[PDB]
């Protein structure tokens, strides 16, 4: 598609992936985060971390990288490398022993508004702090602590998507059921 | 002069990779899939990790890169890189260990025509769920499910790939004569299915993957032995 | 954000920024580093391997004063954040690491403030060598390093220095590493007793070696013995 | 300061062979390049290392080094080889060398000039003044001269001339002789010419108008 | 920095980093090459491999990063990042896992005769057959072979690192000692091709006597 | 396909600032030493300034030394250079070019491919846009069109839309004592398409943004 | 090094690692491909894979890459990094869960005639057909299938340096001998 090669053009000749993709810098970037859980891939006692597979969906509206579609062939939506746009640095707080943030760029879909979405996937291993009293017969209340790891309230502001994590997708566990899930 | 290199400039001066092979943005590309088993390499029971060696036919049209062999000193075929095409970015989703990908970016091969064909071999780690009733004489049910990391079905969609004869192959393929059997599992069956779902007027858009069963037993000659 | 756009030209395309060099008038002048870690959480001591696994947060604390700007020129900005790419960084390592992995985990954003002071918060996980007093063992306590320093430049170069805190008015240096009170999940086998921090400098080193100058974390551990009292000790001895 | 010495122009027929030198101390000793550089275009690279051919350059350009003097060949001259060469060198004290570019000039044969003459239009009698266009069309050599008359009087401080590059595909010149007056002084004279003189007319041929 | 800058500016015109420094066709670079042992990490008997953490010591000569101090602000000594410099190709001809690298490349050292100095550190799994007659009551002969993968002798020129001291340097009070090994000798030695694609190697020798307490004890 | 693309020139005041910026796309951006030479109107080529990735090293004439900065933008494949203090020695079109090597320098050095450049004008002259006025005619014939009072530099002309590309002759401009910028650009015709074919010339004018379009008949 | 840098230079102007390195396009590249030994690593019976140190010498001639050693102070033969270059996509058909193509780029030696020869190292993890009938009696026969994994014998002819593999440089294993080797 030609149309959208000129719009990337178009859009990508002197944009700033440093810069936070709003037009005053005294605004904040408004970010809504939501949580997928795939797997719970493992629960490690001795060490205290939970292995997950996640989807880390990231909604936000990018300032200058909107178009007119008439302008361009009718294109309303295209599919944009990660690393060429700026990007929230969200970071799993309570990290145990895996990646800090997310390491799979995978590519955001970008609206003609603006709006980007981003669910790229990761596996995290959070610290949980396990309760061996009851064990086997034990309960396990394991959370994901996640924040823009060098931005402030007052620059990025995010949100939650849900006030539950999406177990849509959810591959049944064979070790442990999931009772309740909640993000605050 | 290389041929190749005039064919290579007159294709590839002036291409885009990063956007679909369509005239319209509402059409779709139409991708025929082959997946060919080399080697079931290992069913870890306490991981749940099915361990494959595979590798991946994937054909497709793309106009931008028509041409005749008339025009190219009778050229029917070209070898590039795969990153300077571009790809529908089929990944294995219900990988286990986060590799997503193809263990090896292999050239592509455009054909005259506009058909380009990329087989690049992978090693895959996958998700079965051992269903442990009736272990060590069981059978399992391991999926492979493939699907475009980037594209919803109507951008992307998918087709098996047919035999000589033309006859649709919608299973995982098998040399028979380069095949060496597991040494604790045997592939019984393994058919595959093009799922279409989540194409709701409240959805949206929808989306489509690739499903290949795996219908494996174990040979328990280990087990009656020894334990 | 016009306005740090037209900041991050001023810096780096107006003054020629090489972040190759060190903020530096004179080549024979050594830039001060200031180093704090906080200990997020304590993974594991391996004793058959001998290796301590940490999630630390390693503080750094330097001025380059390419890197200054006039906030009221500029929308009255007082903080950027920037790839660490883009800036030369005091590159710190784990030297007593027994895994190969020298350098912190994700390379997170510097936060650059207007009076040229650069801060930086990388995240890591570190493996590192810790050798195993077994004399006392299910009653033993550990003495785990963390030992950084820099390869890249000597102690001609850089200066290492801990962190220093205020307190009415009063300055104090943070000789200890940091644990949040609440925030902190202790370890299911060892409990941290001591934390010391120490700059070490070897007077026998010439200034121009790498091993002049490190700064150094300790953990003094002690093991909770309570699962090999329960599991071994009571049932051999009966 | 290693000062490359070019000569300004060279000249030659079509068919025979161009030798464009760039002198220089010692310049044997180094790599010199060569760039071409038509009118209102960007240069383009035609040797590099003192014999190299860049893929799409025409054979019929060469290069050679010796002594204190580097030289480009360019044989079998055609009617689209026109433009400024331009010798390059790095030394380690001056950076970047480039020389002081030679003209190209294809000399084909006599062509004489076809002469036209414009008076101002209304639209700028509108405005307040008055200006006199005559061209020269498609001549060669370049020598000619225009000389304005009114009324008998030859013009002096108040006419500007325009020269035009040898064309592409018959190596021509094209001149524009532009008198501007004020409107009282427009009015103030009935008959206004131009006359032509090249050395490819049998006498010199004037183009005149009465206002 | 500006002096150190425009010194950078002068040594980095029209350097090659992937081109070996030869001023004349047939000249020799020639490496000193030597060993500091900082943790022997262990020997596996299981795997047959010697795990070692050490820092490398690597000299040569490149004739295009030399400089006059006198013009440069006195400068006599440069901090370069390895990468942007000629390396020779030197690496771990019998490592284990298939690592040939150093761990990170750091920084080398350029003197104003164009000397470069460069100490990378390197974690390195190497093969070491295992003599298992006198196991527990055993010592082994581990060796570390370096050389360059890719320059024949005719290009690089391998020696013995010192300054002659051929043995692999074990700092006293900074060395992590193991507790199962005892290291008895530590010699190095540049071992010459049989007598063009022949190339030098530089062996780091580590016997090393296993202390079998933790067996008298346990079986 | 090798690409560097020119653009941030214009007009400005002596002492004033400008940046220069050229986008390149075909070729690893990092891979060759990219430059800045200029070339004065009517002079010859005059190399600026250079870049160099290996070291991350820069490189000025000069004459410039102090007041100009070459830098590349840290994501995309875009080389700037940053003026200031400009004069009116300054005052030259301004080509990108790659190098054909990595590094700056050694005799090898040369500059492979060049973009088309842009121009910069230094002077205290304010913008002004063209005063059209035709060439009436009075055996083939001849029109043209008279461009008049414009700075700075350039007029772009042409004819019926770009159809008539044939025996056009566009001039250079001409200097007055006035200060301002003046051409005529002509087509020679048979006599006989005077009454028959529309000739219309089209002048663009982009540092004014001024587009006048005049018809021409006798 | 001056004359060499030159070269270098001059030598990857208008290069293009895509296309075969060919003076006509019906032409065959001739590869002459040779394995060394240096270790038999591991032979895993249970999951039927054999792990082995190898390198895989590759000779063959880029038309392209060749210049008069006289114009370049008589140098003769150079060393430049193999990712700059064409080289044939050999793979081991029969990995089982190793890498299939050489991620070691070792640099390539390069002769004025454009003779190439590249000798990367790998670690095969192949599999092998492991028949237990005979433990610990048992005799293996354990191969390793190579060949170029996009290109057809059309275009590019792979050839054996020798009728046997190079055990020149063969550690001698602890757990097995081997009795016979032999390429086909
Ligand atoms: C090995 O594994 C594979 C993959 O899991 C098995 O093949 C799949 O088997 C499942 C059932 O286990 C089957 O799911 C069924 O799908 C059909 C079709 O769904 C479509 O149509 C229905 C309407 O007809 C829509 O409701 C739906 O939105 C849609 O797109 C369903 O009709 C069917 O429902 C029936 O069974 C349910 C219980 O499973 C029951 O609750 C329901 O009321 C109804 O009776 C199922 O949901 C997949 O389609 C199969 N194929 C694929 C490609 O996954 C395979 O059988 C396994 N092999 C062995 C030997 O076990
Ligand atoms: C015969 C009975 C006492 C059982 C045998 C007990 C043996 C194994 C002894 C050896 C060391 C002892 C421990 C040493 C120290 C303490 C003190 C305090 O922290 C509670 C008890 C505790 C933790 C002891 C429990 C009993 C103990 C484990
Ligand atoms: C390619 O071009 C040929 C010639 O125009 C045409 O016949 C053919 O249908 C085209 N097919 C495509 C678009 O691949
Ligand atoms: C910044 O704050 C000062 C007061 O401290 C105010 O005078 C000034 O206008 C502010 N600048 C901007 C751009 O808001």
């Amino acid at each position: 598609s030609e149309h959208e090669t000129r719009l990337v053009a178009k859009l990508f000749k002197d944009y700033s992936s440093v810069v936070r993709p709003v037009e005053d810098h005294r605004q904040v970037v408004e970010v809504t985060v939501g949580l997928q859980l795939i797997q719970l891939i493992n629960v490690d006692e001795v060490n205290q971390i939970v292995t997950t597979n996640v989807r880390l969906k990231q909604q936000w509206v990018d300032y200058n990288l909107k178009w007119n579609p008439d302008d361009y062939g009718g294109v309303k939506k295209i599919h944009i490398p990660s690393e060429k746009i700026w990007r929230p640095d969200l970071v799993l707080y309570n990290n145990a022993d895996g990646d800090f943030a997310i390491v799979k760029f995978t590519k955001v879909l970008l609206q003609y508004t603006g709006h980007i979405t981003w669910t790229p996937p990761a596996i995290f291993k959070s610290y949980c702090e396990i309760i061996v009293t009851h064990f086997p017969f034990d309960e396990q209340n394991c959370s994901m602590k996640l924040g823009t790891w060098t931005y402030d309230g007052s620059v990025v502001a995010i949100n939650p998507e849900s006030d539950q994590p999406d177990l849509s997708n959810f591959m049944e566990s064979g070790e442990w059921v999931i009772k309740e899930s909640r993000g605050w | 002069k290389n041929e190749e290199l005039r064919l290579y400039h007159h294709l590839f001066n002036n291409y885009d990779p990063g956007s679909r092979p369509v005239r319209e943005p509402e059409d779709t590309v139409t991708i025929s899939l082959k997946v060919t088993l080399t080697n079931l390499i290992s069913l870890n029971e306490k991981e749940e990790t099915l361990t494959t060696s595979v590798w991946i036919g994937i054909d497709w049209q793309d106009y931008r890169l028509n041409y005749s062999k008339d025009d190219f000193g009778g050229i029917e075929t070209l070898r590039v890189p795969s990153e300077l095409v571009w790809l529908p970015e089929i990944v294995l989703e219900n990988n286990i260990d986060g590799q997503f990908g193809v263990a090896y970016d292999a050239n592509v091969l455009v054909y005259e025509g506009g058909s380009v064909t990329w087989l690049p071999p992978a090693i895959y780690r996958s998700v079965c769920a051992v269903e442990v009733t009736y272990f060590p004489f069981d059978w399992q049910n391991c999926s492979l499910i493939f699907r475009s990391q980037t594209y919803n079905a109507e951008e992307v969609e998918f087709t098996f790939a047919v035999d000589n004869d033309g006859k649709t192959i919608n299973k995982i393929d098998i040399d028979t004569e380069a095949y060496t059997e597991n040494g604790e599992w045997a592939i019984d069956f393994c058919p595959g299915v093009i799922r279409r779902h989540h194409g709701g007027a409240t959805d949206g858009p929808g989306e489509t993957d690739v499903i290949y069963s795996l219908i494996i037993r174990r040979k328990p000659l280990f087990y009656v032995i020894n334990i | 954000l016009n306005e740090e756009e037209r900041l991050i030209r001023h810096l780096f395309q107006e003054k020629g920024y090489n972040k190759e060099l060190r903020p530096v008038a004179h080549k024979e002048e050594s830039v001060d580093v200031a180093l704090a870690l906080t200990l997020s959480n304590l993974i594991s001591l391996k004793e058959v391997e001998e290796t301590l696994t940490t999630n630390v947060w390693i503080e750094h604390g330097w001025t380059d004063n390419r890197l200054k700007w006039n906030a009221e020129e500029f929308g009255n900005i007082s903080v950027l954040r920037l790839p660490p790419d883009m800036v030369w960084l005091p590159e710190i390592v784990l030297e007593n690491n027994n895994d190969g992995s020298f350098q912190i985990s994700y390379s997170c954003n510097v936060l650059v403030y207007h009076y040229g002071f650069v801060y930086w918060l990388p995240p890591a996980i570190f493996r590192s060598s810790c050798p195993i007093s077994v004399t006392y063992f299910p009653f033993d306590w550990q003495n785990c390093s963390l030992k950084f320093s820099s390869l890249k430049y000597t102690a001609k170069e850089i200066t290492l220095s801990l962190k220093q805190d205020a307190k009415e008015n009063r300055t104090y240096p943070v000789e200890w590493i940091i644990i949040d009170p609440e925030g902190f999940t202790e370890n299911g086998e060892w409990e941290i007793v001591h934390r010391p921090a120490r700059v070490n400098v070897d007077p026998r080193a010439p200034l121009d070696s790498p091993s002049r100058q490190d700064i150094t974390f300790y953990l003094i551990i002690r093991r909770k013995p309570l699962f090999y009292i329960i599991n071994i000790l009571v049932p051999c001895v009966l | 300061s290693y000062e490359l010495t070019q000569p300004p122009s060279v000249s030659v027929a079509p068919g025979q062979t161009a030798r464009i030198t760039c002198g220089g101390n010692n310049i044997g000793s180094k790599s010199v390049h060569w760039y071409q550089q038509k009118p209102g275009q960007a240069p383009v690279l035609v040797v590099y290392d003192n014999s190299d051919r860049p893929s799409g350059i025409p054979e019929r350009l060469s290069g050679s080094n010796s002594g204190n003097t580097a030289t480009l060949t360019i044989s079998g001259v055609e009617a689209g080889d026109e433009a400024d060469y331009y010798c390059q060198v790095w030394d380690s004290n001056s950076d970047v060398v480039f020389g002081g570019g030679t003209k190209l000039t294809v000399l084909r044969t006599v062509a004489a000039p076809s002469v036209f003459i414009f008076p101002p239009s209304d639209e700028q009698l509108k405005s307040g003044t008055a200006s006199v266009v005559c061209l020269l069309n498609n001549f060669y050599p370049r020598e000619a001269k225009v000389q304005w008359k009114v009324d008998n009087a030859l013009q002096s401080g108040n006419s500007q001339e325009s020269v035009t590059e040898q064309d592409s595909k018959d190596s021509t010149y094209s001149l524009s002789s532009t008198l501007t007056l004020s409107k009282a002084d427009y009015e103030k004279h009935k008959v206004y010419a131009c006359e032509v003189t090249h050395q490819g007319l049998s006498s010199p041929v004037t183009k005149s108008f009465n206002r | 920095s500006e002096a150190e800058g425009r010194l950078r500016e002068k040594l980095f015109s029209g350097y090659d980093s992937s081109v070996r420094p030869a001023r004349e066709v047939g000249d020799r670079v020639r490496v000193s090459v030597g060993l500091i042992l900082a943790q022997l990490i262990s020997l596996n008997e299981k795997d047959e491999e010697m795990s070692t953490k050490v820092y490398l010591d690597l000299e040569w000569t490149d004739y295009r990063l030399s400089w006059d101090p006198a013009e440069h602000d006195g400068i006599d000594s440069l901090r370069i990042t390895a990468e942007s410099v000629w390396l020779p190709d030197v690496v771990l001809l019998n490592n284990n896992d298939g690592n040939f690298d150093v761990a990170l490349d750091i920084s080398v050292v350029v003197s104003s005769d164009g000397s470069v100095r460069w100490q990378p550190p390197g974690i390195y799994r190497s093969s070491c057959s295992i003599q298992v007659t006198y196991f527990p009551f055993d010592w082994q002969n581990c060796t570390m072979v370096f050389s360059s993968y890719s320059y024949d002798s005719s290009e690089v020129s391998l020696q013995t690192g010192l300054g002659g001291h051929q043995e692999i340097h074990i700092h006293e009070g900074t060395f992590i000692e193991n507790g199962q090994w005892e290291i008895i000798h530590k010699p190095s030695r540049l071992i010459q091709p049989p007598g063009e694609g022949q190339r030098q190697e530089v062996i780091f020798y580590l016997i090393i006597r296993r202390k079998p307490l933790f067996y008298l004890v346990n079986v | 396909e090798v690409q560097l693309l020119e653009s941030g020139g214009g007009l400005v005041q002596p002492g004033g600032s400008l940046r220069l910026s050229c986008a390149a796309s075909g070729f690893t951006f990092s891979d060759y030493a990219m430059n800045w030479v200029r070339q004065a109107p009517g002079r010859g080529l005059e190399w600026v300034s250079s870049f160099s990735n290996s070291g991350g090293t820069t490189y000025y004439t000069d004459s410039v030394k102090g007041r100009f900065t070459i830098s590349r933008d840290y994501s995309r494949n875009t080389l700037y250079l940053q003026m200031n203090n400009l004069r009116a020695e300054d005052t030259a079109v301004y080509y990108c070019a790659k190098a054909l090597t990595r590094f700056y320098g050694g005799n090898i050095y040369n500059f492979d491919f060049w973009g088309q450049g842009t121009l910069v004008t230094v002077s205290s002259a304010s913008t002004k846009g063209p005063s059209v006025f035709p060439l009436a005619p009075s055996g083939t014939a001849a029109l043209g069109c008279l461009v008049k009072d414009y700075f700075p530099e350039p007029v772009t002309v042409s004819w019926n839309s770009g159809a008539l590309t044939s025996g056009v002759h566009t001039f250079p401009a001409v200097l007055q004592s006035s200060g301002l910028y003046s051409l005529s650009s002509v087509v020679t015709v048979p006599s006989s398409s005077l009454g028959t074919q529309t000739y219309i010339c089209n002048v663009n004018h982009k540092p004014s943004n001024t587009k006048v379009d005049k018809k021409v008949e006798p």
